[PDB]
C-alpha cells in the first residue's frame, strides 16, 4: 500500500531516491573529511611571546 | 524614398566596406542574430579615424618612453602608467615640457576633435536612413558631462591638473583625488541625484529586459509592430505589472521613461562636477550648515580597527 | 471502501486506512524513542538548572 | 540659527519636491495612456 | 490659438506657489526681521 | 478614426478598438498560484483593487507595516530628532556580539531588519506567483531575487561570518553613506578591487545600453518605414545589428551581472581579504619579469 | 577568524550566483 | 559522553533508514 | 457623482489613523508628559 | 454594497495583530513596568 | 436572506448573519478581557503618575 | 434608492445609505470621547503655559 | 470646461494638507512659542 | 443642470453643485476658526515683536 | 462663443470667460493685499538700508 | 460563506506556529530564566 | 449534511462536521496542556515580580 | 473531504523535517552545547 | 513661415525667466549691495 | 539652396548667446575692473 | 542521469583533490619541497 505509485513502483522513479540519499551522504562526507583534515594537521595559530 | 539596398551597398566614398558580410555563429545561437555586415565610411567617421588613433599614437610613445624603451617593462606597467597634465604652476599655459604635460594637451585636443566628428557621423546617418535622431542628443548629453570633465572643469579654476591623466589607473585615482579635494561628493546633492537615476536606470532596465523575455512566447520583443496594435504578449505584461504594483504602461512609453533617466543622469552629474569646486569649496561644511548631517557625538570605533 | 469503518468511511479510502494507520504507528514508535533520547540528553546535561 | 541656509534651500528641498511631484504626475499620466481604448487584438481569438 | 487656458493656469499657479515659499524661506533663514524668535 | 497605441489618430489588420476592462476580465483565470499547488488551496485569492493578495502579500504587507512603525519608532523616540535627514538608526555594539538583548540599544534595528526581510522574500514570492497564474517565464523574479541576495549578503551573511553583527549597516537616510564612506577606506582603494571595478563596468554598460535602446525603439515610433531601417541604420554604425529577442536578453543578464558581482567583492573584502593595495604584490614577483629592470624601474 | 562559518557563507554566495547561469544554459539548449 | 551519544543518534538514523527503504524497496 | 463611497471611506480611514500614531509618537518623544516612565 | 464581508474582516483582523504585536513590544523595550528581567 | 433582518437584507446574505454573530461576540469577550488586563495592570502598577 | 431622501437622491445608492450614518455614528462617537479625553489629559497637566 | 472638478478637489485638498503639516513643523521647530516643552 | 443657476450651468453638473455647496461651507467654517486661533496665539505670544 | 465679446471671440470658449473673469479677480485681490503688506514690512523695518 | 473551512484551517495553523516560533524565540533572547545557560 | 445541526446547514458539509469536531477537540486538549505548562513554569521563576 | 490523505501527509512531514532542523541548529548554537565541543 | 509663434515665446520666456534668477544671483551673492541683513 | 533660412537663424543666435555669456564671465573673473566689488 | 553524475564526481575528485595538496604543503608538517 502507497501513495505515490509513480514514485514506489516504477524503476526509473524509484531510483531518484537512493540518488539523492547519496548525494547528500557524498556532500557532508566530503565537507567533514576536507575540514577534518584540514584541522587537524594545523599548527597551533597564536604562540605568545 | 530610401532604398535600404542602396544605403547598404554603395561602393567608395560615401559607401561602406567590408561588403560581404560575416557569420559568428555562436552568436546567432545566443543573441539570435549573427551577421557582420558591411560597415558605412562617408568623411564623418574617416576624420575620427585619423584623430583618434593619432591620439592613441601620441600617448603609446609616451608611455614606451617612460619605461626607456623596453617591452618587457611596457608589458609589466602597462596598467599604472598614464600621461598626467602639467602641474599646478604655469596653470593654463601650453609652453610646457613633452614630459610635465605637452603630450596631453594634444591628445586632449584630437580626441576633442574625434568625439565630435562621431556625433556629426551619428546626426548624418540618423537623417540618411530615415528614422529620427534621438541617439545624437543623447550622445549630446554624455558629451556634455565628458566636457564638463576634461574642458570646464580645468578651466575656471586656472589649471590643468584639474583633469584626469589618460590611463588606467588614472581614473580611478582622480575620481579619489577630486573626492579627498573638495571634502565629500556624498553630501553633494547633484552627486545624490545622479546616484538615484543612474540605479533607476539599471532598475528600468533589467525589469524592461525580463519582462519582454519572459512573454517572447507571444512575439512580444517585436516593438515596432506591437505599436501598431497590442498582442497577447503586450497583453500579459501589462496585466503582470498592473497587479503587481497597481499600475502599468504600454509598449511605447517605457522607452521614454528610459531615454529619459539616462538623460538626467548624464545632465545632473555635468552639473554636480561643475559646481563642486567653483562655488562650495567643502561639501561637508555645507550640508552641516544646511541641515542634512546626522550628529555623531559618541560612536563605537571597534567595528573600524583591526 | 470495504475496510474502513462506518463513522469515517465518507473521509477516508480502503487504499487509504491501511497507510493511516503504519502513519500512526510511525508516530507512536517516534514518540518513544523521542522521550528515550531526552531522558539519556538530561542524564548527560541539564538545560533547565 | 535652527534654519537652514538659502542654498541649502534651493539646492536640496527644490530638486526634491520637483523629483516627487515629477514622478507622480508621470506615473500617472502614463497609467491614463496605458489604460485607454486603442486598437488590440481579440483575447478570445488570438492564441 | 497659439496657447491653451489650461496650460497657461498651471504655468502661473505652479510659478506663484514656486515664489511664494522660495521667498518666504529666504526671508526667514536670512534672519534681518525678528520673526519667529 | 482608429487610436494606436502610440497615441496616433489614423484613418482606416485584424485590430480593433477594444476597451482593458475586456482584456483585464478575460485573463483573471483565479487558482494556479504557487500556494494552491502545496496547500491545495490560496486562503487569499482575490483582487483588492488592482492589486492581487496571495498568502505571501499579507506576510509581505504585514513585515512592511511593522518595519515602517518600528522605523519610525526609532527617529521619532529614543533620538528626539523630529528629522528624517538626521536620523542614526544603528545596529548593537560589536562588543555584544552575535546575541540580542531588549534591554539594550539596538533591539529595534533587529525588528527593522527582520521586518524588511521578511517583506522582501514576500514581495519575490508573490511576483512568482503572479508570474505562475498568467503562464509567464520566471525571468523578473530571477531578477528580483539578485538584487534580495545582495541584501542578505549585506544584512545576514557578512555580519555572521566577521561574528560580530556590529557590521551591518545603520538604517538611516545620509546615514548609510557614513558607514559605506568609512568601510570604503577601512579597505584602502576600494577602487582597486576586481569586484567592484566588474560591477561599475557592469553598470556603466546597463546605463549606456538603456539609452541607446530607448533612443533607436523612439526614432521610428509614428513614420512611414518598412521595419528594416533600425536594422541598416544599426550595421551602418558599429557594423552590427544585435536584434529584437537579443537586446533584452543582453539587459538582463547585464543587470543581473553588476549585483552579483557586488555583492561577491563586499563579502570578500569583508572577510578574506585585509588591504587591496596589497591584494596586486604578487603581481611584480611572477618569474616572467622579476629581473629586467634598474632604478626607479626594478621589481 | 572562524574559517568554516566564512567558508559555509561564500558558498551561499556562489548559490546565489546560480540562477543566472541556468538562465544562460536554458537559452544555449534552446533556440538550437 | 558526547561521542556516545553521537554514534547512539547515528545508528538510530541508519537503522530507519535502512527500515523505511526496505519497505519501499519491495 | 464625482467621487465614490468607497474611495472616500478608504481615504479617510487611511488619513485619520496616520494622523494618530504620527501624534502618539510625537507627544511620546518630546517628554512634556511623565508617560510611560 | 461598498465593501464584501470578507475584505472587512482580514483588514480587520490584520490591524488588531498588528497593533497588538507592536503595542507589546513598545511596552517590552520601554522597560517601565520590570516584566521579563526589568 | 431568510433570516437577514428587513433593515439588513441589502447588505448581509443568509450565511454571513451568522459569522457577523460570532465575530461580534468575539469582540465582545476581547473587549471584556481586555478592560479587566488593563485594569490589573493599572493596580500593579500605574503608567501615568 | 427609495429609501435616500428626496435631496440626496443623485448622489447616494440605497445601500450606502446605511453604511453612511454607521460611519457617521461611529465619527460622533469617537469625537465626544476625543473631547473627554483632552480635557482629562489638560486637568492632568497643561501643555501650552 | 478646462478643469473638472475632481481634479480641483484633489488638488486644493493635497496642497492644504500639505501646508498645514508643514506650518505646525515650522511652528514646532522654531522654539518661539513655549508650546510642548 | 436643472438645479443649477442659469449662470454657471455650461459649468456645473446636477450632482456636483450640492458637493461644491458642502465644500464652500467646510471652507468658510474653517476660516472662522483659523481666525479665531490666530487670535488667541496673538493674545497669547505676539510673534513678529 | 456667445458669451465672450466679439474682439475675443477667436480666442475664447463660452465656459472659459467666466474662469478667466474669476481668476482676474483673484489676483487684484492678491495685488492689492501683497502691497499692503509690502507697505506693512517697510513701515516696521527696511530692507534696503 | 465568506470562508471556507480549509483555508480558515491553514491561516489558523500557520499563525499559531508563528506565534509560538516568536513566543519562545523572545523568551529565550530575554535572558531571564535560566534556560539553556541564559 | 444529513449530520449537520439545522442552524450550520449554510455554512458545513456533512464531511467537515468530523474534521471540525477534531479541530476543536486538539484545541481544547493544546489549552489545558498550555495552562499546566504556564503553572509549572510560574512556580519555576516568576515572570512578573 | 476537505483536505486530501496525501496533502496532509506532505505538510506535516515536510514541517516534522524544518522542526527538526530548526530544533538542532539552535540547540546546538546555545551556550550548554558548544556544538558538542 | 520660418517659425512658428509658440516657439518664439516659448524660448523668449524661458530665456527671460532664466535670465533674471542668474542676475538676481550673481547680483545678490557678490555682497556688494548691503540688501537683507548686508 | 545649400542652406535654409531658419538653420543659419537657429546657428548665429545660440553662437551669440554663447560667447556673450562666456566673455562675460571671463572678463568678471579676470578681476581687473572693479566691478561688482 | 548518468552524465551528470559523472561531471559532478569528475569536478568534486580534482577540487577536493588540489585543495588538499595545497593546504598540506602550506601546513608545512611534512617535510616536503624544503
Ligand atoms: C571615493 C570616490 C567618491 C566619488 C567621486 C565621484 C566623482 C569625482 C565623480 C563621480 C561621479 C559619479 N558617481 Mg560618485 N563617488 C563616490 C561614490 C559613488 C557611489 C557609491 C555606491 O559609493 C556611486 C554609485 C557613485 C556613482 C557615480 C555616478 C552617478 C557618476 C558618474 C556617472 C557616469 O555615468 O559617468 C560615466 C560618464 C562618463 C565617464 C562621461 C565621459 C565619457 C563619454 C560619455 C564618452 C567618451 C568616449 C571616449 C572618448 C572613448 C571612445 C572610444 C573607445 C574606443 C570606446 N559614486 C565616492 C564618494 N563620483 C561623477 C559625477 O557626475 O559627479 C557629479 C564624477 O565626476
Ligand atoms: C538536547 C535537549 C534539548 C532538546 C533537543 C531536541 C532536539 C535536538 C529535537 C527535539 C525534538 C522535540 N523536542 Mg526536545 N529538547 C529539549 C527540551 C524539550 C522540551 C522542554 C520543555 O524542555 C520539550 C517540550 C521538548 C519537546 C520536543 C518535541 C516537540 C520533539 C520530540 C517529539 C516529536 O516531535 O515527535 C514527533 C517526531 C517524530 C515521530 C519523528 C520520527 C522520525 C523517524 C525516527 C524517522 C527519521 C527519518 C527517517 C530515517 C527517514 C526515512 C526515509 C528516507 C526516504 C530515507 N523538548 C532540550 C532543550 N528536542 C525533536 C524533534 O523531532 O523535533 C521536531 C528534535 O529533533
Ligand atoms: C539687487 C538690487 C535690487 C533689485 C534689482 C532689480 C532690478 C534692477 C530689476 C529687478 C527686477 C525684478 N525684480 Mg529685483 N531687486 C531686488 C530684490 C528683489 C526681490 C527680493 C525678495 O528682495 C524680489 C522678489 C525681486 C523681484 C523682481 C521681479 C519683480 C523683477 C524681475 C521679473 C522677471 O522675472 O522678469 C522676467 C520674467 C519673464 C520673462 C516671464 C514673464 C511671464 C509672465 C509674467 C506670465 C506669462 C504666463 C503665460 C501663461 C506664459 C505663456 C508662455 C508659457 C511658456 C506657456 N527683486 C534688490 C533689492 N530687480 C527687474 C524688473 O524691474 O523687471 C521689470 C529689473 O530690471
Ligand atoms: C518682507 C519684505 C521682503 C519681501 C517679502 C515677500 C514675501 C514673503 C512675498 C513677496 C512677494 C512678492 N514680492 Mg516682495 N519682499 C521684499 C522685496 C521685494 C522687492 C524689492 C525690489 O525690494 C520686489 C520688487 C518684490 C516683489 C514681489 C512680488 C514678485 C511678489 C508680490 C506680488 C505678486 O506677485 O503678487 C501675486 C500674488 C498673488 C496673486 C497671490 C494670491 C493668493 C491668494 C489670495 C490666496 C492666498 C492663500 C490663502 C490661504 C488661500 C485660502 C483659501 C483656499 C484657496 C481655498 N519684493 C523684501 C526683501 N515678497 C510674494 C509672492 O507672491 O512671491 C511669489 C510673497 O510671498
Ligand atoms: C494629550 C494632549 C495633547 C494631544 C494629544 C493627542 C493625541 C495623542 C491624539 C490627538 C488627536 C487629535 N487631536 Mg489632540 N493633543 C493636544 C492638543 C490638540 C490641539 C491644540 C490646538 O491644542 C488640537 C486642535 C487638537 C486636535 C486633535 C484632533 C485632530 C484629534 C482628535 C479628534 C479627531 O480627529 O477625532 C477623529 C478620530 C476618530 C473619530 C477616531 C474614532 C476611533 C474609534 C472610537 C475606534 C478606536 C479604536 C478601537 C478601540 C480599536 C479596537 C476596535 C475593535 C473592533 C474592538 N489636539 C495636546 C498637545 N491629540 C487624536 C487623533 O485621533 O488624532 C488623529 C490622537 O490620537
Ligand atoms: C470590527 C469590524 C467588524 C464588525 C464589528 C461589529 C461590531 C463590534 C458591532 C457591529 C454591529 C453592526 N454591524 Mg458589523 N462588523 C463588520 C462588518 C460589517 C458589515 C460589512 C462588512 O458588510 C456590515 C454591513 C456591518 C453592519 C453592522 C450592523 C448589522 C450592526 C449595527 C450597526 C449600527 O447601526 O450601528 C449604530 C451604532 C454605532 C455606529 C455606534 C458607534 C459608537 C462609536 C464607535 C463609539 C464607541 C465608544 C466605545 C464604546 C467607548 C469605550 C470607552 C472605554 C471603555 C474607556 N458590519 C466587521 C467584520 N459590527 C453592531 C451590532 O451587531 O449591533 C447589534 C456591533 O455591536
Ligand atoms: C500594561 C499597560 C499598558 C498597555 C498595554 C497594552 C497591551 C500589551 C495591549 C494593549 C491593548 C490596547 N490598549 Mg492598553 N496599555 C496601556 C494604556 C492604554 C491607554 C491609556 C490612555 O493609558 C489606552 C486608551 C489603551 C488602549 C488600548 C486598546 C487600543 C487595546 C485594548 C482594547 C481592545 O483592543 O479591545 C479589543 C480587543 C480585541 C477584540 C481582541 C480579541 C482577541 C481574541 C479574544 C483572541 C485573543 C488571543 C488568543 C490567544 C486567541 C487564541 C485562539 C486559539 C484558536 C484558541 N491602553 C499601558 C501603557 N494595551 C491591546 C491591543 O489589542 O492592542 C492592539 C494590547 O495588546
Ligand atoms: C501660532 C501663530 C503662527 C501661525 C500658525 C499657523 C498654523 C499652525 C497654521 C496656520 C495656518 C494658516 N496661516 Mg497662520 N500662523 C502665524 C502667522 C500667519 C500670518 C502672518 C503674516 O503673520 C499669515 C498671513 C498666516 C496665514 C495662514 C493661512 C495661510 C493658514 C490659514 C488659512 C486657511 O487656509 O484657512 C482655512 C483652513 C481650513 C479650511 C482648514 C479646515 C480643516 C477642516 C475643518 C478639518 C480639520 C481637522 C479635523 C480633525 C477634521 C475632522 C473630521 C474628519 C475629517 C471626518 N499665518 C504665526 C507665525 N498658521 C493654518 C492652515 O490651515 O494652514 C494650511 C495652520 O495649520
Ligand atoms: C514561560 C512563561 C512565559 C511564557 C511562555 C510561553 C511560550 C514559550 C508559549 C506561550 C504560549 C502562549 N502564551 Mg505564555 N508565557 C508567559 C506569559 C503569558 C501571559 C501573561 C499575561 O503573562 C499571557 C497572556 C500568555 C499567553 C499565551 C497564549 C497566547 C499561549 C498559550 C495558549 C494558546 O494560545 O494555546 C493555543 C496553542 C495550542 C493549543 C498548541 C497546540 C499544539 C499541538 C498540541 C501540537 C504540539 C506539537 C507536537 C510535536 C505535535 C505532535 C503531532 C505531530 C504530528 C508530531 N503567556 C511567560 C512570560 N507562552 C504558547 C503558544 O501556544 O503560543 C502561541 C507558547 O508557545
Ligand atoms: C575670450 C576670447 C579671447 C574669445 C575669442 C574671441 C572669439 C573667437 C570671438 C568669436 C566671436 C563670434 C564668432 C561671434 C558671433 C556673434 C554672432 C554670430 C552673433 C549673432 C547674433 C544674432 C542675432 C542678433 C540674431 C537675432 C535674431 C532675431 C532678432 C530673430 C528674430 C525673429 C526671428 C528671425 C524669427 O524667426 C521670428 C521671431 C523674431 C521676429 C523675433
Ligand atoms: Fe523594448
Amino acid at each position: 500500500p502507497t501513495l505515490f505509485p509513480e514514485i514506489t513502483n516504477t524503476v526509473r522513479g524509484r531510483f531518484y531516491i537512493v540518488a539523492g540519499i547519496i548525494s547528500v551522504v557524498m556532500a557532508v562526507a566530503s565537507i567533514a573529511i576536507f575540514w577534518w583534515i584540514f584541522y587537524t594537521i594545523t599548527p597551533a595559530p597564536a604562540p605568545p611571546l | 524614398p530610401i532604398d535600404l539596398h542602396d544605403e547598404e551597398y554603395r561602393d567608395g566614398l560615401e559607401g561602406t566596406i567590408a561588403k560581404p558580410p560575416g557569420h559568428v555563429g555562436w552568436m546567432q545561437r545566443l543573441l539570435g542574430e549573427g551577421q557582420v555586415g558591411p560597415i558605412y565610411v562617408g568623411l564623418w567617421g574617416v576624420i575620427s579615424f585619423i584623430t583618434f588613433f593619432a591620439s592613441a599614437f601620441i600617448i603609446l610613445v609616451d608611455y614606451g618612453r617612460q619605461v626607456g624603451w623596453n617591452p618587457i617593462i611596457y608589458l609589466r606597467e602597462f596598467w599604472n602608467l598614464a600621461v598626467y597634465p602639467p602641474p599646478t604652476e604655469y596653470g593654463l599655459s601650453w609652453n610646457v615640457p613633452w614630459d610635465k604635460g605637452g603630450a596631453w594637451l594634444a591628445a586632449t585636443f584630437f580626441l576633442h576633435i574625434s568625439v565630435l566628428t562621431w556625433w556629426a557621423r551619428l546626426y548624418t546617418r540618423a537623417k540618411a536612413t530615415g528614422v529620427g535622431t534621438q541617439l545624437a542628443w543623447g550622445f549630446a548629453s554624455a558629451l556634455s558631462l565628458y566636457f564638463v570633465i576634461y574642458l570646464f572643469h580645468p578651466l575656471a579654476l586656472g589649471n590643468w591638473s584639474a583633469a584626469p591623466g589618460h590611463g588606467f589607473r588614472a581614473i580611478l585615482d582622480w575620481t579619489n583625488y577630486v573626492s579627498i579635494h573638495w571634502g565629500n561628493f556624498y553630501y553633494n546633492p547633484f552627486h545624490m541625484l545622479s546616484i538615484f537615476f543612474l540605479l533607476g536606470s539599471t532598475l528600468l532596465l533589467a525589469m524592461h529586459g525580463a519582462t519582454i523575455v519572459a512573454t517572447s512566447k507571444w512575439k512580444s520583443e517585436m516593438e515596432f509592430t506591437e505599436m501598431m496594435a497590442e498582442g497577447p504578449g503586450t497583453q500579459r505584461a501589462q496585466l503582470f505589472w498592473r497587479w503587481v504594483m497597481g499600475w502599468n504602461a504600454n509598449s511605447y512609453n517605457i522607452h521614454i521613461w528610459a531615454w529619459w533617466f539616462a538623460a538626467f543622469t548624464a545632465i545632473t552629474g555635468a552639473i554636480g562636477l561643475f559646481l563642486s569646486g567653483t562655488l562650495v569649496p567643502d561639501w561637508y561644511a555645507w550640508g552641516e550648515t544646511a541641515k542634512i548631517v546626522a550628529p555623531w557625538p559618541n560612536p563605537d570605533w571597534a567595528q573600524y580597527v583591526f | 471502501n470495504d475496510l474502513v469503518p462506518d463513522q469515517w468511511k465518507p473521509l477516508f479510502n480502503n487504499a487509504q486506512w491501511l497507510v493511516h494507520d503504519i502513519v500512526v504507528k510511525t508516530i507512536y514508535g517516534g514518540l518513544i524513542i523521542a522521550v528515550i533520547a531526552h531522558v539519556l540528553c538530561w542524564a548527560w546535561t541539564p538545560w533547565i538548572r | 540659527s535652527p534654519w537652514p541656509v538659502w542654498s541649502g534651500y534651493a539646492l536640496c528641498f527644490v530638486p526634491l519636491a520637483a523629483v516627487i511631484l515629477g514622478f507622480i504626475i508621470a506615473a500617472r499620466f502614463t497609467d491614463k495612456q496605458a489604460t485607454s481604448a486603442y486598437l488590440r487584438l481579440d483575447p478570445a481569438k488570438a492564441n | 490659438r497659439p496657447f491653451e487656458f489650461r496650460t497657461s493656469v498651471v504655468v502661473s499657479t505652479l510659478l506663484g506657489l514656486v515664489m511664494a515659499l522660495l521667498i518666504h524661506f529666504v526671508v526667514l533663514s536670512s534672519g534681518a526681521f525678528n520673526w519667529l524668535r | 478614426a482608429l487610436p494606436l497605441p502610440s497615441g496616433e489618430t489614423l484613418p482606416a489588420a485584424s485590430a480593433e478598438v477594444i476597451p482593458f476592462s475586456i482584456i483585464e476580465e478575460f485573463y483573471k483565470r483565479p487558482g494556479k498560484t504557487l500556494a494552491a499547488r502545496f496547500f491545495g488551496v490560496d486562503p487569499f485569492d482575490f483582487w483588492i483593487g488592482r492589486f492581487y493578495v496571495g498568502l505571501f502579500g499579507a506576510i509581505s504587507i504585514i513585515g512592511i507595516i511593522l518595519g515602517v512603525a518600528f522605523y519610525l519608532y526609532e527617529g521619532v523616540v529614543n533620538e528626539g530628532t523630529l528629522n528624517i535627514l538626521a536620523m542614526r538608526i544603528e545596529p548593537p555594539p560589536v562588543s555584544q556580539g552575535l546575541n540580542v538583548d531588549p534591554a539594550q540599544p539596538g533591539f529595534f534595528w533587529f525588528l527593522t531588519m527582520v521586518a524588511a526581510t521578511i517583506a522582501f522574500v514576500g514581495w519575490l514570492l508573490r511576483q512568482i506567483d503572479i508570474s505562475l497564474k498568467l503562464d509567464m517565464g520566471m525571468e523578473v523574479p530571477i531578477a528580483f531575487g539578485a538584487v534580495v541576495s545582495s541584501w542578505i549578503t549585506l544584512q545576514w551573511l557578512r555580519p555572521i561570518a566577521m561574528g560580530a553583527w556590529g557590521h551591518g549597516f545603520p538604517l538611516g537616510i545620509t546615514h548609510h553613506l557614513d558607514w559605506v564612506s568609512n568601510i570604503g577606506y577601512q579597505y584602502y582603494n576600494f577602487f582597486y578591487n576586481p569586484f567592484h571595478a566588474i560591477g561599475i563596468t557592469l553598470l556603466f554598460a546597463s546605463t549606456l545600453f538603456l539609452h541607446m535602446h530607448g533612443s533607436a525603439v523612439l526614432s521610428e515610433a509614428k513614420r512611414n518605414i518598412s521595419d528594416q531601417n533600425i536594422h541598416v541604420f544599426w550595421r551602418n554604425i558599429l557594423g552590427y545589428s544585435i536584434g529584437e529577442i537579443g537586446i533584452h536578453r543582453v539587459a538582463f543578464w547585464t543587470g543581473a551581472a553588476s549585483v552579483l558581482f557586488s555583492n561577491l567583492c563586499i563579502f570578500l573584502s569583508g572577510t578574506f581579504v585585509k588591504d587591496w593595495n596589497a591584494f596586486w604584490g604578487f603581481w611584480d614577483k611572477m618569474p616572467i619579469w622579476n629581473g629586467v629592470g634598474q632604478g626607479a624601474l626594478v621589481a | 577568524m572562524n574559517w568554516i562559518v566564512a567558508t559555509f557563507m561564500l558558498m551561499f554566495v556562489l548559490v546565489a550566483f546560480l540562477p543566472l547561469v541556468v538562465s544562460l544554459a536554458y537559452t544555449w539548449v534552446t533556440n538550437p | 559522553m558526547a561521542p556516545f551519544l553521537m554514534a547512539f543518534f547515528t545508528i538510530v538514523l541508519i537503522v530507519a533508514t535502512l527500515y523505511f527503504l526496505s519497505m519501499i524497496m519491495s
